[PDB]
């Protein structure tokens, strides 16, 4: 039910668009809005292994999010609790996946946050993804930018 | 700018220190060529350069330690320490001239982890990292560094740290005493593990722990430092431990040499004199293993009476008893390592309360090893091994092969590990080793090890995983003591053994079958919850057609005679061995199987369905029409395999002759119930 | 191609023959500035031997030309060093190379 | 039997070896438990906990860490045996002198918790049998041995707080557990050895009964009542049927097994052995259902 | 080794040990107040 709702709020790329079609009264809770329900998102889901594993199938609907300019903190935090707890992800992330999240490194600036998923990404429970390793290490090191 | 900015540049200084921990991460569990990438960014003179910088900032001076021992030492580190745990002894001169106590009842203790030691370890093996050689698969190699300038180094920084710490400066390194002292500890016990301090190097740090104990200023262990410390002090301290116990047990076998051969001398000259009457031919006519024990069965003075060894001997055996619960320090200011330990400990314990649960641990365990020395090298004996000395370079060799299969246990399974562990398991069964010493092999426990690999990668690696079922299948075939190892897992590779066996080699069904092949002791110990699971599945594969066979277009029916075949070859197996029929197991299988009767196949159903005869004529018919046998499996020889094998299996589990004639009435009652099922027209009607 | 900038001259008599061992220090840098690898760092020569493809194409190229004790600087184009697929992880695709070369000895 | 001194000599060094191991090195005995006990007993020069007391808060703690199963932690097992070797160890002046010294020792464990760690460790194996729930069954007999009052009220007390069921499922699923004979595998092994177990927990039964003996010892009238019903827990469950439940079965076990021998008119020494076994787990549950009805 | 000669402006031409422009170590040449010359190259606004 929350992915619906976010789902739906989501078509609107700013509060001017959706004030066009809601009124501006509706408008001004927007913003706060999509931010509690991504908040709400990530207290649902921090923590249980079960629901982690639910996201093996959509990650590409919270990937395709994180260069969306309002509640960029929250989706990186869920993405961080996804990513922390199920490791089918990790044997499911893809090379498209990881230059997306070095593009919001470029974009969004220097955040240790992205810096520790780029780890978590590497090794869970004592295991290591040599593909991860090695897409990670192909696609941001030789740039020494 | 400068680098020392970062004290002030917080932001900066996290942003790095989260940097060199990604290249930690990059770089973790063996992934040798990112450490060979990582060397052209961050490069030995910068890395030394940091060892000494006395002004970084401590999260970044231990980044760079850790960064250091990532790309450089861990892999050796963790196979080196993965190797510690068995000692394989040659018999070699150096061994022989091994003691307990140094030459100048008991004598003064001897320094721990000085001396000579011959348990065979493979060396390490370091590349020269560059980046212009022509790019090129072979393993690549860890980076090399030098490692006797990296000790001196340790070393000398290690002695500034203690007198720095005994001025009590108000500035220590680092910002405080842990990030002083935590790296550099952290860095001389990887190098203590890899072995690559002298006996000098060794004695200048037993010095600075304890200058007056150690001895042939002030230590460490008086001086009051944080919990981190305390816990590298634990980790030196259980390296030395370990090392007292090698010693014990290198010295342990070298007078088992020298007495077996007193033992043989003195046995060949009675048996000399005694050719020129059951009690002085008995001890000659019974196996070895006796013979000794009945040699060695004179420790107590009241059955000091049929032993035949000469008293000189029994006090040669009687001193190297004592001088080993010396040794051991069992009663018959600190002046050992037990008492160094166990004083230590206690004080630390008493003087406040440990907030740390693994400090915790490790000092209770250490005390544990120190008041229990004796039980801890009975349970180590068990892993000792004593070879010749022509068979070294093939026992290190298997020792490589089976390091690098160690190490893919913490990999996620790719083309390139399971080309590596295939050539691995070529290169162990291209050996004569494995097949002269199988008590080494099953000591060295490579088949768990596949097992659990196996298990890891449960079909996506077919390749695999019939070289594991061949490598346990050859297991198996080697000696009977491996096959009873193997049967205690009989129920483990059944659980695993379920559809999806894969239509290309040998499966963990087979592996099963061949652990138990010629086995009355197992055959007659196989539980009957393994065979209703196996005929369970024999009865889920009789009503659904082949997956794979559907995928690939065949036509359909309604049941799978080539799954079925592979479980009734194993009952065949399991209930017919050396030419006689178990009739415990048959009987438990053939009231299972009438029981279950819709695991007979479509013929043989009942209320509908055509003889024996039929079937065959039915399936010869489909034979000779192409389309209904293809879109390589044959169907109509499937069906054909499927009943022989079925009626193979009724015709084994028959009763005895000499149980009808004994009139058994369960013999009766079974021969009488499979005459019921088949009719003897129907065979001859298929005979002609 | 390879082109040859001289920075110290060289003994310009003693040129590297068939099957001779060259000795060399070298600074490896991109085009664009940055460092990535350099001998001196590891304070050790690097050795070869020539014209049995140890080295790529363009580095023993400028090396056959050199004299011994002389230091020059090595441009190698895309097209021999490394190529379209470049090194995983240290030199990217279809980068110009820099080299300092100094011949310090043969055999 | 080709002689000994014609083998080769690595061989005859490892078999050498095995021997002296099995002949030797075990059959030495070296009593340090006392005087372990007495080490970390003492402090020197609110009271911060002394070693042992840190221990045992060391070992509730990760027998109170949620986890779906207990990992096997051969430290435990260890320290374990040694607590429990530490407790235990005719004129009236002697054989009370005795009890004193034995319960001076008892006290030296149940004033730092250990009731309340075997309680706890015992909730956590969630009845699967091993040598971690072995440990703790011998380690509370050792500390409950003589029926202490004060021990029966510290447990008495903790069950009562925590509320919690676990404890009593463990019970139950160890109760139906427990093995008894098998005519089936008595025969397998007879033609096994024909060629050229039964009751294998008999000892783990015995101590687990031993156990709830102890639990009743004294007339303790409210634990008692406690196991028969627990008042504030959600769930009840009795343990006194259970045992009955497994009373009717091995009466039916040694039934078939006295049939089974009745024909013949010589008893070999297994079948001897395990009905001697079998009595004696008989005996062990009808002296557990008398501690449970007396008082009465 | 580093070594260049020329000519340097007094205003602007204020080379602090240490850090600077690119990689430290500047000298003559590395501003637009100062025009080295190093036996090889022509050194003005940190270009050569």
């Amino acid at each position: 039910l929350v992915l619906n709702c976010i789902d739906r709020l989501n078509v609107y790329t700013t509060a001017a668009h959706f004030a066009e079609y809601a009124g501006e009264e509706a408008a001004e809770s927007w913003k706060e809005i999509v931010n509690l329900l991504y908040e709400l998102l990530a207290s649902l889901i921090r923590g249980n292994r079960a629901n982690c594993a639910l996201f093996s199938t959509n990650l590409d609907w919270v990937v395709s999010k994180l260069d969306r300019l309002e509640a960029s903190s929250g989706i990186l935090e869920v993405l961080y609790c996804v990513l922390i707890e199920s490791p089918e992800v990790l044997n499911i992330i893809q090379e498209n996946h990881i230059k997306s999240i070095i593009s919001l490194l470029d974009k969004h600036g220097r955040n240790h946050k992205v810096l520790d998923v780029l780890c978590s990404l590497c090794v869970c429970n004592g295991v290591a993804v040599r593909s991860n390793q090695d897409l990670i290490t192909e696609n941001l090191l030789p740039g020494r930018e | 700018m400068d680098i020392l900015e970062l004290s002030e540049r917080l932001d900066l200084q996290r942003f790095h220190s989260h940097t060199l921990r990604l290249y930690r991460a990059v770089c973790a569990l063996g992934n040798n060529r990112v450490a060979h990438a990582l060397c052209s960014h961050v490069d030995q003179a910068q890395l030394l350069h940091a060892l000494e910088d006395a002004h970084l900032p401590g999260p970044l001076r231990a980044g760079y330690y850790d960064l250091l021992i990532s790309i450089h030492l861990e892999s050796a580190c963790r196979s080196r320490r993965s190797m510690l745990s068995e000692y394989i002894v040659p018999l070699t001169p150096e061994t022989r001239a091994i003691t307990l106590f140094p030459p100048g009842n008991a004598r003064r203790h001897g320094l721990p982890g000085v001396g000579v030691t011959t348990s065979l370890r493979p060396p390490h093996h370091f590349s020269p990292p560059c980046f212009v050689a022509a790019l090129p698969a072979p393993a690549r190699l860890s980076p090399a560094i030098p490692l006797e300038a990296l000790r001196d180094k340790a070393l000398r920084m290690l002695g500034e740290a203690v007198r720095d710490g005994g001025q009590h400066a108000r500035d220590p390194v680092g910002g405080s005493v842990e990030f002083q002292f935590v790296p550099v500890l952290k860095l001389v016990s990887t190098l203590l593990v890899m072995g690559i301090f002298g006996d000098e190097d060794v004695k200048q740090i037993l010095k600075m722990i304890e200058p007056e104990v150690f001895t042939e200023e002030e230590g460490l262990l008086q001086m009051k430092l944080p919990e981190s410390v305390k816990l590298q002090m634990c980790n030196l301290l259980e390296y030395f431990c370990d090392q007292e116990l090698q010693h014990r047990v290198e010295s342990l076998a070298a007078f088992a040499e020298r007495y077996v051969d007193k033992l043989q001398a003195n046995q060949r000259s009675r048996y000399a004199l005694l050719m020129r009457t059951a009690r002085r031919t008995r001890e000659f006519r019974s196996p070895p293993q006796e013979q000794i024990n009945m040699l060695l069965h004179f420790k107590d003075e009241a059955d000091e009476e049929d032993c035949p060894l000469p008293e000189d001997i029994r006090q040669d055996l009687q001193d190297f008893h004592q001088d080993l619960l010396a040794h051991c320090g069992i009663q018959l200011k600190p002046q050992s390592l037990q008492e160094l330990v166990s004083h230590m400990v206690v004080r630390w314990a008493q003087e406040d309360y440990v907030q740390s649960p693994e400090l915790v641990r490790a000092m209770f365990s250490l005390l544990h090893r120190q008041y229990d020395g004796l039980g801890e090298l009975l349970r180590a004996l068990p892993r000792a091994y004593t070879i010749s000395p022509s068979s070294v370079e093939d026992t290190m060799s298997l020792l490589e092969c089976l390091g690098q299969i160690r190490s893919l246990l913490i990999v996620q399974m790719g083309p390139q590990e399971e080309n590596l562990m295939i050539q691995s398991i070529g290169n162990i069964m291209n050996n004569k080793v494995f097949y002269q010493h199988p008590n080494l092999m099953r000591a060295l426990g490579m088949h768990e090890t596949v097992m659990e690999v196996m298990v890891n990668v449960l079909i996506r690696f077919p390749k695999m995983v019939t070289s594991c079922c061949r490598f346990l299948c050859y297991f198996c075939r080697i000696s009977r003591q491996n096959q009873r190892s193997m049967f205690d897992h009989l129920s483990y590779l059944l659980e695993n053994s379920g559809i999806g066996l894969g239509m290309q080699g040998s499966t963990p069904l087979d592996v099963a079958a061949a652990s138990v092949i010629d086995n009355n002791e197992l055959a007659l110990a196989l539980q009957e919850q393994d065979l209703e699971k196996v005929v369970s599945y024999l009865a889920g594969c009789g009503l659904q057609s082949c997956p794979m066979l559907l995928a690939k277009g065949y036509p359909d029916i309604g049941w799978n005679p080539c799954g079925g075949e592979r479980y009734l070859d194993f009952l065949r197996f399991a209930v017919f061995v050396n030419g006689e029929s178990v009739e415990e197991n048959a009987n438990v299988v053939v009231r299972l199987l009438i029981r279950k009767p819709e695991c007979f196949g479509p013929a043989l159903r009942g209320e509908g369905g055509s003889g024996l005869l039929a079937a065959i004529e039915e399936a010869i018919r489909i034979s000779e029409d192409p389309a209904r046998d293809g879109p390589r499996v044959h169907l109509g020889h499937a069906i054909m395999s499927f009943y022989a094998a079925l009626i193979d299996l009724l015709g084994r589990c028959a009763p005895e002759m000499h149980l009808i004639q004994a009139g058994k009435g369960e013999a009766l009652r079974i021969r009488a119930i499979l005459r019921s099922l088949v009719p003897l027209d129907d065979l001859v009607g298929i005979i002609s | 191609g390879v082109e040859i900038e001289t920075i110290s001259p060289g003994d310009g008599r003693t040129f590297p023959k068939k099957g001779q061992t060259c000795v060399v220090h070298y600074t490896g840098m991109l085009q664009n500035g940055k460092k990535f690898d350099s001998s001196r760092d590891r304070n050790k020569p690097f050795k070869f031997r020539i014209g049995k493809q140890e080295v790529i194409k363009g580095f023993e190229e400028g090396a056959a030309q050199m004299s011994l004790g002389q230091r020059a600087k090595l441009t190698c184009t895309p097209d021999v060093a490394y190529g379209a697929t470049g090194h995983p992880g240290v030199i990217p695709p279809n980068a110009t190379l820099i080299f300092d070369v100094e011949l310090l000895n043969l055999e | 039997m080709t002689p000994l001194y014609n083998l080769p000599t690595h061989r005859a060094c490892n078999m050498f070896l095995e021997s002296y191991k099995a002949a030797w090195i075990l059959t030495e005995d070296h009593s340090f438990e006392d005087r372990m006990i007495d080490d970390l007993s003492k402090a020197g020069e609110e009271k911060k906990p002394d070693p042992l007391h840190q221990l045992v808060l060391h070992f509730s703690r990760t027998a109170l860490t949620e986890k779906s199963k207990l990992d096997e932690d051969y430290l435990y097992m260890a320290y374990a045996d040694i607590m429990a070797k530490s407790c235990h160890l005719v004129s009236f002046e002697e054989k009370e002198m005795e009890k004193q010294r034995l319960l001076y020792q008892q006290s030296r464990l149940h004033t730092r918790g250990a009731a309340e760690m075997v309680l706890q460790m015992i909730s956590a194996c969630k009845g699967e049998t091993g040598a971690m729930v072995s440990s703790t069954l011998k380690l509370g007999i050792s500390i409950l041995n003589g029926g202490n009052a004060e021990v029966q009220q510290k447990m008495l007390d903790y069950l009562k707080d925590k509320k919690e069921v676990g404890f009593f499922q463990s019970i139950q699923a160890l109760m139906q557990t427990c093995s008894v004979l098998d005519l089936n595998a008595f025969e397998r092994q007879n033609k096994a050895e024909g060629l050229g177990k039964v009751m294998a927990d008999d000892e783990f039964t015995q101590d687990l009964f031993r156990f709830l003996q102890l639990l009743c010892e004294g007339h303790n009238n409210d634990f008692q009542n406690y196991l028969r019903t627990q008042t504030g827990n959600t769930t009840t469950i009795n343990i006194i049927i259970c045992t009955v439940d497994y009373l009717l079965r091995l009466q039916e076990s040694i039934s078939d097994f006295y049939w089974y021998y009745s024909g013949k008119d010589v008893i070999e020494e297994q079948g001897k052995r395990n009905f001697s076994k079998a009595m004696s787990v008989a005996k062990q549950v009808f002296n557990s259902l008398t501690e449970y009805i007396q008082g009465p | 080794t580093h070594l260049r000669v020329g000519w340097a402006l007094t205003e602007g031409y204020s080379p602090y040990p240490g850090g600077g422009e690119g990689w430290g170590g500047n000298g003559v040449g590395d501003d637009l107040y100062s025009y080295g010359f190093d036996g090889l190259h022509l050194w003005t606004g940190h270009v050569a």
